[PDB]
Formats: C-alpha cells, structure tokens, sequence
C-alpha cells in the first residue's frame, strides 16, 4: 500500500508542477497578447 | 499651450499646440568649426545649430544627428532641442508639455533615451511620442489606412488601422530628397553643369525643388523632350549664368519609381506600397486602397497623385476603389496631427507626467505611447 | 459639376452617413449585444450575448 501511494503522490505532484509551468507560460502569452490589444484599444479611443 | 516638435531627417519643426502651422522650421543640423584653434581665441561658439550653422556652412562641419529617421547622436540632437526651445520657441520647457514624434520602427533604447532627456535634462512636465504616419494620418481627418511618408532621408510605407500602425507590414526605403539630389547632381554634371561644394548642393536642392515635376508616362515625356525642346526651363545662378535643364526635371524624380537609376535593386514606392498592403488582411485592404495619403515634402512634385493612382490602379484589382490623397500642406502633415492630438481635451490625460516616470522609470513610455 | 451638382443633389449619401453613425460620445461605455448565431455541431439557430467594455480600468 506504501508503494502505491507513493507512486501515485508522485505522479501527482509532478502533474501538477506540470500543469503550473503551462499555465504560467500561457499566462506570460496572454499577457502580450492582452498589452497589445490595450495598445490598440488606446489608439481606437484616440481614432475615436 | 503643448509643445510639438517634428523631429525630421532634413527640417525640424516646432510649434504651439492648436496652431495651423509650425512656428519655427530650420535644418536640423550642427556646425563645428573647422580650425579650432585660431578662433576659439576670439570668443566664437563652440557650436552653431540650424540656420546659424547653414549660413557659415563655408566654415562649419555640418553633421545630421538623425540618419535614415533614426537618432545616431544623442548630443547634437539634445543640442537641436536646446535650440529649438531656448532660441526658436523662447519658452522655458519646465512650464510646457512637449508632444515628440519618432521614425515608424523606432527602437525602444531611442525612445526611453528620449525619455530621459526629457524628464532629466529639460524638466518636462509631461511628455508623449508620437508615429509621425499616424499625425499624417490624424492630419487628414482619417483614422484607418496607409500613410507613404518620403521625407529628406528615408522613405515609409505604413498602413494604420484605427489609429494603430501595423508593425508586421511596416516597409522602409533608403531613399529619399537627400539622394534624388545627389541624382541631379550626378546627371547635371553629366549635362556639363559642375556642382561641387556644398553651396552648390543646396543649390541643386533648390533647383530640384523648384523645377522638378513626376510624368505620368516615363516614356512618353521622353520621346516629347528627345523631339521638342518644349520641355526644357531655364534657371539663374546665383553669380548670374543661365543654365538649361531639359529632361533631368523628370528624370530626377522617376527614380523614386524606378530605383534602378540609382543602381538600387529595391521596389518603387508604387510597388512597395502595393507589397505594403498585400501584407495586411485582406478585409482592411479595402479600406487601404481608399484611403492612401501622401505625406513629407519628397512628395510635393506636382503629378506624384496621378502617377501613383495610376501605378496602383495598374497593380491593384479593378475591383478595388483606388483613391490617393495628396493635402496641400502634407509637409506639414505630421505637426498638425500632432497639434491636432494635442489640442484634444481627452489627450490631456494620455500626458506622461514626471511623478510617473519617477514611480516607473523611462519603461512608462512603452505602456503609454503606441 | 457632379460634385458641383451634388452640393443639391447630396441628399442621400450625407444624411445617411449623418445620422446612422456607429459611434457615439466619449467616456466608458457598456454594451450588451445579443445576436441569432447559427448552430453547430429557416436554419437551425440559438442566441448568444456578448458584453463589451470601452476601457480596461472599467
């Protein structure tokens, strides 16, 4: 039983740090994406 | 009232916001003498900026701080402003927010320099950058298309969309009025008329700029000045010789449209504007076929309007509506968009102030301008 | 003359352009929009909202 939760906690826990690098690196991606849209929403208003 | 300074390869011009045009022009250019030693005795500046500089030119280095639009010395150019601000404008520039354009692909390090420049060295209270095509634009009461911008050193091509210029089908060409006179240089000394010194290349610009003009058919004007001399105009020196030009008025300015005469294996403006906006989406080409406007002062040859509706008509789809827009004052297109942009109530809020760039640093500049 | 005739003539065009303008005046706006869309895997059709904010601090 000890080796299979230890086995088990470990997959968990690695998934998990995966799962985080995505989700930070998806994160930083939006993050441009999302300044260059507020740089292009500046300009629209200024358009405007 | 905000400052607007044009910052352009050839001519600076500076200006209150609201005005219809600039209120000082002058070359922006630096003079250094050339024998140090015998008259820094004498008490003679150490330096000459613009029309002060241009006058002595016969005793003066002259040195262009801005290259192809771009800032390559940072002094001469800190310099320039000093100038335009203390001699030009007589204002003190601790009391009066300063509206800066910059060249299309200007490198961040330029702009956060001029950031600091402005906050650190003139006190400025509040500061903003702006694309000189987008004033263009601006100044023609348009917001969405493409903006061909040819001034003295370098030529763009830069499609906007609602104010926004699209970095991904920005082109740049090197050439410009510099080289289009150094051209007339080259074939009017081929005619037998020899300009050498600097007087004398100001006095081909002067040529140029007064007696140049853009055919609407290359060959055809020359086959009309190959069989009538009606073509040919004559100008005075100034030491009083009467020199005739014949087809060098329109073979001057094709090179614009054919770099090949330089030996330039670059595209036309024609081509690179049409290459420009192949690059866009294809539901805002529409858009930008429509709304083309010329600006700089290499644009001011009379019949560049019709040559480039009819290359463009000739290279776009004859479903497209082609229209080219050619202001009378576009010389002075990018200052009255920035004077435009300044003037507006809302824009009063988009100014860097100084405890911003204190709380951020010159990195404000880039999440603050576009 | 066109042009010319058009200062007369213009009734359409101006009017139109006047009066059904897609923009309105500055400050934040909110819009809600509800539009038939098609459905995916008269046609088959459902409704879907989209709400629209002017600017980011909004």
């Amino acid at each position: 039983q000890e080796r299979r939760w230890k086995v088990a906690a470990a997959k968990k826990l690695v998934r998990t740090v995966v799962r985080h690098h995505e989700e930070k690196q998806l994160r930083e991606e939006r993050g441009k994406k999302e300044e260059q849209s507020r740089l292009r929403r500046i300009a629209a208003s200024t358009a405007r | 009232a905000a400052l607007v300074v044009d910052n352009g390869s050839g001519m600076c011009k500076a200006g209150f916001a609201g005005d219809d045009a600039p209120r000082a022009v002058f070359p922006s250019i630096v003079g250094r003498p050339r024998h140090q030693g015998v008259m820094v005795g004498m008490g003679q500046k150490d330096s000459y900026v613009g029309d002060e500089a241009q006058s002595k030119r016969g005793i003066l280095t002259l040195k262009y701080p801005i290259e192809h639009g771009i800032v390559t010395n940072w002094d001469d150019m800190e310099k320039i402003w000093h100038h335009t601000f203390y001699n030009e404008l007589r204002v003190a520039p601790e009391e009066h927010p300063v509206l800066l354009t910059e060249a299309p692909l200007n490198p961040k390090a330029n702009r956060e320099k001029m950031t600091q420049i402005m906050f650190e060295t003139f006190n400025t209270p509040a500061m903003y950058v702006a694309i000189q095509a987008v004033l263009s634009l601006y100044a023609s009461g348009r917001t969405t298309g493409i903006v061909m911008d040819s001034g003295d050193g370098v030529t763009h091509t830069v499609p906007i969309y609602e104010g926004y210029a699209l970095p991904h089908a920005i082109l740049r060409l090197d050439l410009a009025g510099r080289d289009l006179t150094d051209y007339l240089m080259k074939i009017l000394t081929e005619r037998g008329y020899s300009f050498t010194t600097t007087a004398e290349r100001e006095i081909v610009r002067d040529i140029k700029e007064k007696l140049c003009y853009v055919a609407l058919d290359f060959e055809q004007e020359m086959a009309t000045a190959a069989s009538s001399s009606s073509l040919e105009k004559s100008y005075e020196l100034p030491d009083g010789q009467v020199i005739t030009i014949g087809n060098e008025r329109f073979r001057c300015p094709e090179a614009l449209f054919q770099p090949s005469f330089l030996g330039m294996e670059s595209c036309g403006i024609h081509e690179t504007t049409f290459n420009s906006i192949m690059k866009c989406d294809v539901d805002i080409r529409k858009d930008l076929y429509a709304n083309t406007v010329l600006s700089g002062g290499t644009t001011m040859y009379p019949g560049i309007a019709d040559r480039m509706q009819k290359e463009i008509t000739a290279l776009a789809p004859s479903t497209m509506k082609i229209k080219i827009i050619a202001p009378p004052e576009r010389k002075y297109s990018v200052w009255i968009g920035g004077s435009i942009l300044a003037s507006l109530s809302t824009f009063q809020q988009m100014w860097i102030s100084k405890q911003e760039y204190d709380e951020s640093g010159p990195s404000i500049v880039h999440r603050k301008c576009f | 003359n066109l042009r010319s005739l058009e200062t007369y003539e213009r009734l359409e065009a101006d009017k139109k352009k006047q009066v059904h303008k897609k923009r309105k005046c500055p400050g934040p706006i909110i819009t809600y929009h509800s539009v038939t869309v098609p459905l995916v895997g008269p046609p088959a059709r459902c409704s879907r909202t989209f709400i629209t904010f002017s600017d980011d601090a909004t």
